[PDB]
RNA sequence: AGCGA
């Protein structure tokens, strides 16, 4: 409202401005109700999704597992902390060593690596450590203990009964209601962006990203944008055919500018994009990176800290199934 | 080192009301021993109240009486500020009768032996023509609060009105000291008590009881060996 | 809401069997032959409720002699000795 | 959810359940299999230890 | 309260027949369109799954012949601001433009400043010239509803607060005494002889008779009248309605005089509550995230106390076996409990009852079935009469007690109306003293809520430097981050207003007060004040009346002009090292008290086609173990308790009566059985042919 | 305490019906099972004597509906209260999500010996601390006690009895021998709560740097004496965490709070945590009625 | 280790209780089949004696069988085998 | 109605913990805090007032030919039981030569004067040095700050320190809720006395309830035949 | 059908 109000209320509002402070007041109101019973039923959708997730042995003894960032490089040169180490890190195993300049290992494999370990390996100063987790535990039904790492309610090491799909499940979904999605009116960021992007609905505002490396072939066109992919091979130009002029273009580190060299699956546009289609560029490792860091891009916008091994088995339990292009000869449509 | 001990004078403000002043006191201790005296005065003075009524009229509290302008309940609201002083620990019996128009103050009541209202001129009801009052009163000794006995509990018939009862003579306390601390720490403080009764008893007899009483619990912890 | 009146007392079972066993305890306690004459009578080994004839025929006597035993052995169930156990049981 | 289908679809498949998930052994009342559950830890032998037992 | 018989009628409900439910009555229509002003409250409406479908309607508002709502308004012609109150609807308001109530006029009907606050069309707020305004507000709290103008220094508080306090301002209950509101609005006068439960003198005249029960007024022309009065009727939600004159024989009445106070009036005007000492320090943890600890006097003097009355009902119907009777001669039971029944059945009026004793003996045929032989030689040796009529006499429920006002008792030998098959209808009121206690829920009018920590003895409460104790104590933290501070003005005020003051306007009227109204130069101890709404107390005002506050008894101006006072702490006995706000604060007690809330259930009643224990305090039932509650233990892992609330305290027909038998004599408890609901869906499910089997390996 | 919980007696004593009836049978109160029924039901005074007996360690449960997420029903020791009014402890409120507005709790109650074991030994609260999303403490001390810790830590410039070197004239008459000297210096009207002094020490740790100069390894406390230049509130603050914790030193936020619980969780046993978080909650109760935090 | 001693509901202290066996939930069986054990040897002791034995360690006036296998559990005097 | 009790449980030589159970709601509040005070400002005790020191006139930082330095000497004194009779401020002196370590019995006290710990460190002397400190002692009560010197310079070596009068050192309390239910929630006393090595907690605790008695019967001596409560 | 969190 461009009035706008203009008393405190110590000094106690006049007519028009109590009413319309009004409006605000209610509408949250409202919102609240509504979105308490929308995150209730995400957490009912996910409880199912995931209730089959529990701890059966002790050590799946692969040597697979995701890396972490953990305290990027700093351009002077330095280890500038990672603000976000809790949620990523902490109350994880490590497959590999941490050894450094040719020098001695720092941390052997298979360790709980808490806040003196972490202290290790940032004084001696590594910034990558492949660790274990719940997506590559290679056990039949449900994951190991070491994979799913430290239990956050013990502080020890996990037990080999628990259900962490549904403590994954309750952690996910409880923080809802205090969920007030993103000021912003066609920008999408919410509880609703949540519940699309486990959901794997396309994202209604698609940003379409790269398909192969090279310069761009950047054009204005009637009253909307005409990009296309140079390829270095090369191949088919993949052409993309309208991109409407209501959407920016991507800024990274500059803006995105004609001739540029792009990635394989570089966001061209800013905003969001298919799972399936990162997926089928990609592979299951950025789908379950970008997953992963999307929805913990949420919650850190609204300042909850929620331990990223959670979204780490429902996205396990995403990726599960293949699909049957070939039938071979057996029993497979 | 003060090799003098404490004195207790008084001081006479109103019939019901008084100042006690108690000097000197070593420093540091003026307001616990103020805060002391006032939770034992203002919680533990033995007394004496009303329990039960009686009206011939009623058959329960939530009715009304033909004739008198309030009703039972409002009665036994106005009957729950009375003041009585008794002497014995048997639950005696005052009856209060009244006919025709007219204020009924407490004063109309005829006590036995032993046992005094202390102020008369309090509105309990107002009549008419058509008005009849008639009513015993339960009077008994007791400390501190007491909330109503039960009918069922007692072996009371159908008229027994139970009240709520409060034993307590004391109406307000408070205190307040004042610390000369000379740099030449010969400290002292100057306890400047202050008590004012509901007519009941007269404060000096309240403060009394209440030393006594300020002997038994700490008794206790003396007897050792 | 509709509550089952016709169901489990789920407190009056345990009474009962606590009062079966209460009743074969005080049975025990007097003579054997009057503790039998009475199951027979009221029925309290099979629930079928034998007659004085029929007891009379099993005891090899006869049904005057079992109404003399049975009123012999209620009269001594009423002395309150033998009923104090008993009494609360209504 | 869709129970009429789901249902009759697994009436012509014969398809047997085997009950080795958690929600469904919460519906039958069994004890379920996680944590306390699991035969692992339902199945203990607890005795006395020798020692113990000779010096009782 | 007689608030809420107000507020229940004027109320608007947008879901109905014809009408859109909450599945169709979506956010959409539950804003506050701009074309609410004057014509529908903003604020009130309740905070459950309704806000915005259930509101209220305006106080001036009127309701066009064609169902529009009309609202007043003051029409100014060329700039001089007439006295013509034409009604405008929405479409009207829409065309022209509005002005405020609170403006500058120059006791001419000429506006000052020509740049004049006004509304167009389409809700916008724009500056006008002081030519083009055609109409202008007819008053402040023009907007707002009957309850929420009653809230003062309402402009203070947020929307959300005041929405609350709104919507508990109609839940107070109607106390023995109700003392009427220190510091207030207007509409506690008018809100009362308006709300119908307060005797109002039809003509003038001069009162003959006064009692307990009638008024009998001499009019000036000959005629009498008896206006009769309501003692200790039951409401309908089981509050007392008592009626208590306020006038003396000799007194003289004029036409639309309160003439009888109702259940929460005082003098006339509203009362919902009592004006109690607040202190606003947080005190040993226990006035905690919104509790409230209270003094013992509450509890002694009986300032915060309730009747209640409850309704009790049987009976005597036919039956196929006869019929069924009210009478004495009930079987297995001491005469000790028959005391109390009359002769012939009821019980006698004022006779003390508590949970499970008689009330109404009746006894029901049962027939012929035949004895287990353990019960038939107990017949035989206690000689007990087999009783054929068995007995369901009306037993008063658990946890109940009170007394007994009256027996409302019918019949068909009187020839009264009763359904077919029936006999005899007999009704009982039960009636109770409630006082407050810890638990029970106590607000302010700001939406303050809170339930009670703690009832603290008298002197273990932090009192003043006079020996008065603070009669309840709020938390701090709960003032800043709800933006109510409402609360604290109201306060401030309160103290102001009960220990009187004198501005000494020996040289003028200082600064602050020039524009106050006259007699508020100086006021008396205990004299009320009202504040309305939107033009009240301000500021400065508050900071000059709190300057001087003259003082009680002797020269001891306990609150100086900050607004606070030096706490000694009841319990150890030192000073509070920082002073602490305190003032009178009116506060009502809310109809959310413990004894209807507290509930157990050990083994009660079961439900029909299943076999789970039943629902409801109106029965015993038990609390609902749901499907997060299944959820989070599974996450603890907690198979066997699981089993166990799920089996053998639910369904397990067969073993719920082997646990209490193993409960009772010290045994084990024994392994579940099969859910009963599980059994019942197998028998749908082949009962739908479809061939569900267990199979072991 | 934080294991403990309220319990109306006019509940438990139809929640343990069949425990108390067996116990007062046993104890010859009443000649059977249905006379001691009808005792329970009409609350004979010695019924309360016998339901004592029958309710110690006996766990029960606390639901909270909405139940959003694992910490919803918790596993308390119910102990008898007057009223009827659940008493439930403050620093459950945050798992709850519970204020004290008029809201409901459901009490339940395991039966079997498994039951009772899974209340005792999993969903006890002193068990059940740290969030089971991101390990952060549920049990730390919020609102009230966060205040009066703050006021109680915080430190004011320019305070009563504080430490100055200033010589010549007279000494520094700031130094304190022990804090039992410092808390009598304070009940007079000497020694400010928050005012910067330099006491000596001999039952608390010192940071890792004071540590290192004066014992250099081995430093151990029990005996060993140093001196700090602290406030007193600070060492009263360091007298509830356990011996083994350095010094702290520091103004209690919010977050300092929390680090300084999660390190205690990680490192040092369970009960460990629920005695030293009870301490908090008591101090910060008691320290936050002196802070004066009114509102006018 | 220096705790304040525990009371009630919490002794003995169930951090020294997790070292005896693998996990918090074979603690609970252990437990909970040990009390079953004592209060079938309370049941069972007015008739003739049989395999049941306990309690070993001396109980208080009146304690409960699950405190009473916890506190056996803490002065490790049994063992157990998992499955 | 009911006689409360009194229990102790020693903890150490010199630390108990009272309890006084059953009290009437709530006298607990109000005789712990009293006995508090009591047992802090009414107990007699006695400690050293001031100190002057042989080669110190103004170089307040440290003595010559010792180690530890002029503070520290003097919080080690501070720390320093002594019993007396004499009522007027008595001298004592302790002097040594050499070497070593100083001890508290080195310290020769007069008649009367007491030390309850002579072997107890206060300081240490090196390369050949001697140290010789005047203490004075005196009795009182409660506790004294460091008292200015009323004197300006009648004794320049004579600089002041403060006074441990109190024997006790710190004593806490608090209240529990013991049998709500026969009783009517009555309350029980916890005391937490801690005291140096020159009395018992529980003589310490029975001096305190004589102080107080008297204290007390000064008000009862008004109208001896008052009724209370009497137990 | 109405209501509280
Ligand atoms: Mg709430
Ligand atoms: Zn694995």
């Amino acid at each position: 409202i461009p009035r706008p109000v203009k008393s405190s209320f110590r000094e106690g509002l006049t007519v028009l401005e109590y009413f319309i402070n009004t409006h605000g007041a209610r509408k949250g109101l409202a919102d609240t109700a509504l979105r308490t019973a929308d995150s209730g039923y995400l957490t009912r959708r996910l409880v199912d999704v995931s209730q089959d997730v529990i701890v059966r042995e002790h050590d799946c003894q692969t040597e697979r597992g995701i890396v972490v960032e953990l305290a990027e490089r700093a351009p002077d040169g330095t280890l500038i902390r990672d603000p976000y180490i809790e949620t990523s890190a902490y109350a994880r195993t490590l497959g590999t060593d941490a050894v450094d300049e040719a020098g001695n290992v720092i941390v052997e494999r298979g360790q709980d690596l808490g806040d003196p370990e972490i202290d290790a390996l940032l004084a001696a100063g590594i910034t990558q450590v492949k660790v274990r987790s719940v997506l590559t535990c290679a056990t039949s039904t449900g994951v190991c203990a070491t994979c799913y790492g430290r239990s956050m309610a013990t502080g020890k090491l996990v037990d080999i009964g628990e259900a962490v799909g549904i403590v994954a499940a309750q952690s996910i979904g409880e923080p809802g209601t205090q969920l007030t999605m993103r000021t912003f009116h066609d920008i999408t960021g919410g509880l609703p962006r949540v519940q699309e992007l486990f959901e794997a609905r396309v994202p209604r505002g698609k940003a379409p990203i790269a398909d192969v490396t090279g310069r761009v072939r950047l054009e204005d066109g009637e009253r909307f944008y005409k990009i296309t992919i140079v390829p270095d091979d090369g191949g088919e130009e993949v052409v993309y055919d309208k991109i409407s002029k209501r959407q920016r273009l991507r800024v990274f580190k500059r803006v995105l500018s004609d001739g540029d060299h792009v990635e394989v699956g570089q966001q061209l546009m800013e905003g969001s994009a298919d799972p399936h289609e990162v997926l089928r560029v990609q592979g299951p490792r950025e789908v379950q990176i970008h997953l992963v860091r999307e929805v913990q891009e949420v919650y850190r916008a609204q300042g909850v800290s929620i331990h990223d091994k959670h979204i780490e088995v429902i996205v396990r339990q995403m990726l599960r199934r293949v699909t049957i292009i070939d039938s071979g000869s057996t029993e497979f449509l | 080192l003060i090799s003098q001990r404490p004195t207790l004078s008084e001081d006479v403000l109103t019939d019901n009301r008084s100042q006690f002043v108690i000097e000197p006191l070593e420093p540091g201790f003026g307001y616990t021993l103020g805060n002391s005296l006032r939770r034992t005065l203002l919680s533990s003075i033995p007394g004496a109240a009303v329990t039960s009524i009686r009206i011939d009229g009623v058959l329960h509290e939530f009715t009304t009486v033909p004739g008198v302008k309030e009703d039972v309940t409002e009665i036994i609201l106005n009957l729950k500020s009375l003041v009585v002083s008794s002497e014995e620990d048997e639950p005696v019996t005052m009856y209060l009768r009244k006919q025709g128009p007219g204020e009924v103050t407490a004063g109309d009541i005829v006590p036995p032996a032993g046992v005094t209202v202390h102020n008369p001129g309090m509105h309990i009801a107002t009549l008419n023509d058509k008005g009849k009052l008639e009513v015993e009163l339960v009077v008994e000794r007791g400390r501190g609060y007491v909330p109503a006995v039960q009918n069922r509990a007692s072996g009371a018939e159908i008229g027994r009105i139970p009240v709520d009862s409060i034993y307590s003579p004391v109406l307000k306390v408070t205190y307040k000291v004042d610390a000369t601390r000379v740099e030449q720490r010969t400290d002292f403080d100057k306890l400047i008590l202050d008590v004012e009764t509901k007519n009941s008893i007269s404060p000096r007899d309240a403060l009394a009881s209440a030393g006594k009483t300020l002997v038994e619990l700490f008794g206790l912890a003396r007897e050792l060996n | 809401f509709i509550e089952d009146s016709e169901a489990v007392v789920a407190v009056d079972a345990v009474s009962f069997t606590l009062l079966q066993d209460q009743l074969q305890s005080v049975l025990d306690t007097l003579s054997e032959r009057e503790a039998g004459v009475v199951r027979l009578r009221f029925g309290l080994t099979d629930g079928q409720p034998r007659t004085l004839d029929e007891i009379g025929q099993v005891y090899g006597v006869t049904r005057e002699r079992i109404r003399q035993i049975e009123s012999k052995t209620m009269s001594k169930l009423r002395h309150p000795s033998r009923s104090q156990v008993l009494r609360d049981y209504l | 959810q869709e129970t009429t289908r789901v249902l009759t679809d697994a009436a012509i498949n014969c398809r047997s359940d085997k009950l080795n998930g958690l929600k469904e052994n919460v519906i039958i009342g069994k004890l379920i299999p996680a944590g306390t559950g699991i035969n692992r830890y339902r199945n203990i032998a607890v005795q006395p230890t020798e020692e113990a037992r000779a010096a009782a | 309260n007689p608030l809420s018989g107000l507020t229940h009628k004027r109320r608007l409900s947008a879901l109905g027949p014809g009408g859109l439910s909450r599945e169709r009555a979506g956010l959409e229509v539950r804003d506050v369109h701009p074309s609410h002003y004057g014509r529908m409250c903003p604020i009130e409406t309740p905070e459950g799954p309704n806000i915005g479908l259930i509101g209220s309607l305006s106080v001036y508002a009127r309701v066009n012949p064609f169902g529009f709502i009309e609202t007043p308004y003051r029409k100014v012609v060329d700039g001089v601001v007439s006295d013509e109150i034409v009604y405008l609807t929405a479409d009207e308001e829409d065309r022209h433009v509005v002005a405020q109530a609170n403006s500058p006029i120059d006791a001419d009907g000429r506006f000052v400043e020509p740049r004049v606050l006004v509304r167009r069309k389409a809700g916008e707020v724009e500056y006008v010239p002081s030519s083009e305004v055609d109409y202008m507000d007819v008053s402040p709290r023009q907007m707002v509803s009957v309850a929420t103008a009653m809230i003062p220094f309402l402009e203070h508080d947020d929307a959300n607060r005041a929405l609350m306090g709104a919507n508990m301002q109609r839940q107070a209950v109607p106390l023995v005494r109700s003392e009427a509101p220190l510091v207030g609005t207007g509409m506690e006068l008018r809100a009362a002889i308006d709300a119908g439960d307060v005797v109002v003198a039809e003509e003038s005249g001069v009162i003959e008779e006064v009692s307990a029960d009638y008024i009998t007024v001499m009019h000036d022309n000959g005629t009498r009248r008896t206006y009769r009065m309501r003692k200790f009727a039951r409401s309908n939600h089981g509050t007392c309605a008592n009626q208590c004159p306020i006038v003396d024989a000799g007194d003289r009445v004029e036409a639309g005089q309160v003439i009888a106070d109702g259940p929460c009036t005082d003098d006339g005007e509203m009362a919902l509550g009592k004006n109690l000492l607040v202190a606003i320090m947080p005190w040993e943890g226990h006035n905690y995230e919104d509790a409230i600890i209270l003094s013992n006097r509450l509890v002694e003097e009986d300032v915060l106390t309730s009747i209640h009355i409850e309704e009790h009902e049987i009976d005597a119907r036919d039956t196929k076996l006869g019929a069924e009777e009210i009478t004495r001669d009930i079987p297995n039971i001491s005469d000790e409990v028959l005391a109390d029944l009359d002769e012939r059945g009821i019980v006698r009026i004022g006779a003390e009852v508590r949970d499970g004793d008689i009330l109404v003996g009746k006894v029901t045929p049962k027939g012929e079935t035949e004895l287990t032989p353990e019960e038939r030689l107990l017949r035989a040796i206690f000689g007990e009469k087999a009783r054929e009529v068995r007995d369901t006499s009306l037993k008063v429920p658990h946890g109940e007690s009170g007394k007994v006002i009256g027996i409302r008792v019918f019949s068909r030998e009187d020839e009264d109306e009763l359904p077919a098959g029936v006999n005899e209808l007999v009704r009982v009121y039960v009636a109770q003293k409630r006082k407050i206690s810890d638990g029970d829920k106590l607000a302010g009018r700001h939406g303050n809520k809170g339930v009670i920590g703690k009832i603290l003895p008298v002197e273990d409460m932090p009192f003043l430097a006079d020996g008065t104790p603070v009669d309840i104590i709020l938390n701090t933290h709960g003032v800043p981050r709800r933006m109510n501070i409402g609360q604290i003005l109201e306060t401030h005020l309160g103290w102001c207003a009960h220990s009187g003051w004198k501005v000494d306007a020996a040289k003028g009227v200082p600064d602050w007060a020039a524009r106050l109204p006259d007699e508020l130069l100086e006021a008396q101890p205990n004299a009320i004040v009202s504040t309305p709404v939107f033009d009240g107390a301000q500021e400065a005002e508050l900071q000059g009346l709190l300057s001087c506050t003259l003082p009680n008894r002797d020269g001891d101006v306990l609150v100086d002009a900050d607004g606070k006072a030096m706490l000694f702490d009841g319990r150890s006995g030192e000073p509070f090292p920082y002073p602490v706000t305190v003032g009178y604060m009116y506060i009502m007690k809310l109809h959310h008290l413990v004894d209807d809330k507290i509930h157990a259930r050990s083994t009660g009643p079961y439900s029909m086609i299943t076999q789970q224990p039943l629902g409801g305090k109106a029965q015993f039932g038990g609390q609902r173990f749901g499907e997060m509650e299944c959820w989070a233990m599974q996450a603890y892992g907690a198979a066997y308790t699981l089993q166990e609330l799920l089996t053998i305290k639910s369904d397990d027909t067969v073993g719920r009566v082997k646990v209490y038998e193993a409960i009772v004599k010290g045994e084990n408890i024994p392994e579940p059985g099969i859910p009963e609901s599980f059994k019942v869906l197998l028998k749908e499910l082949q009962s739908l042919c479809l061939n569900v089997e267990v199979l072991s390996s | 305490k934080l294991h403990q919980c309220g319990l109306p007696k006019l509940m438990a004593l139809e929640l343990f019906k069949p425990f108390v009836m067996k116990r007062l049978v046993d104890l010859n109160h009443a000649q059977n099972i249905k006379s001691a029924k009808r005792m329970v039901e009409r609350q004979r005074p010695q019924v309360w004597d016998v339901l004592e007996e029958v309710i110690a360690e006996h766990p029960v449960l606390l639901n909270r509906a909405p139940t959003l997420h694992r910490l919803g029903i918790q596993a308390f020791e119910p102990m008898l209260v007057e009223g009827k009014a659940i008493q439930l402890h403050p620093l459950v409120c945050e798992a709850f999500n519970a204020d004290f507005d008029g809201d409901q709790m459901a009490v339940h109650l395991p039966l079997s010996a498994e039951a009772q074991a899974e209340a005792r030994i999993l969903m006890l609260s002193s068990n059940n601390i740290l969030s089971p999303a991101s390990g952060r403490p549920l049990a730390m001390p919020r609102l009230d006690m966060v205040t009066g810790l703050y006021y109680l830590t915080t430190e004011v410039p320019g305070d009563t009895g504080e430490y100055q070197p200033a010589s010549g004239d007279h000494p520094e008459t700031g130094v304190y021998s022990s804090p039992a000297e410092a808390i009598m210096a304070a009940d007079r009207g000497v020694l400010s709560v928050r005012a910067k002094i330099k006491v000596r020490l001999t039952q608390l740790r010192p940071p890792v740097e004071i540590e290192a100069e004066l014992f250099g390894h081995s430093g151990w406390q029990p005996g060993d004496a140093w001196m700090a230049e602290t406030t007193l509130g600070r060492v009263m603050f360091n007298e509830l965490l356990p011996l083994g914790y350095p010094f702290v030193n520091k103004q209690m936020h919010k977050k300092v709070q929390a680090a300084i619980i999660n390190d205690l969780a990680e490192r040092y046993p369970m009960i460990v945590v629920a005695q030293t978080v009870d301490k908090l909650k008591d101090a910060g109760f008691y320290w936050a009625t002196r802070s004066g935090v009114t509102v006018s | 280790g220096g705790y304040d001693t525990p009371l009630g509901i919490t002794n003995p202290p169930i951090d020294e209780l997790l070292d005896r066996v693998s996990s918090k939930y074979a603690l609970v069986i252990y437990a909970a089949k040990r009390a079953r054990q004592i209060n079938d040897y309370y049941n069972q002791l007015g008739e003739g004696i049989l395999e049941y034995v306990g309690p070993l360690v001396e109980p208080g006036l009146q304690e409960k069988p699950l405190s009473i296998a916890l506190r056996e559990i803490h002065a490790d005097l049994l063992e157990h085998t998992e499955g």
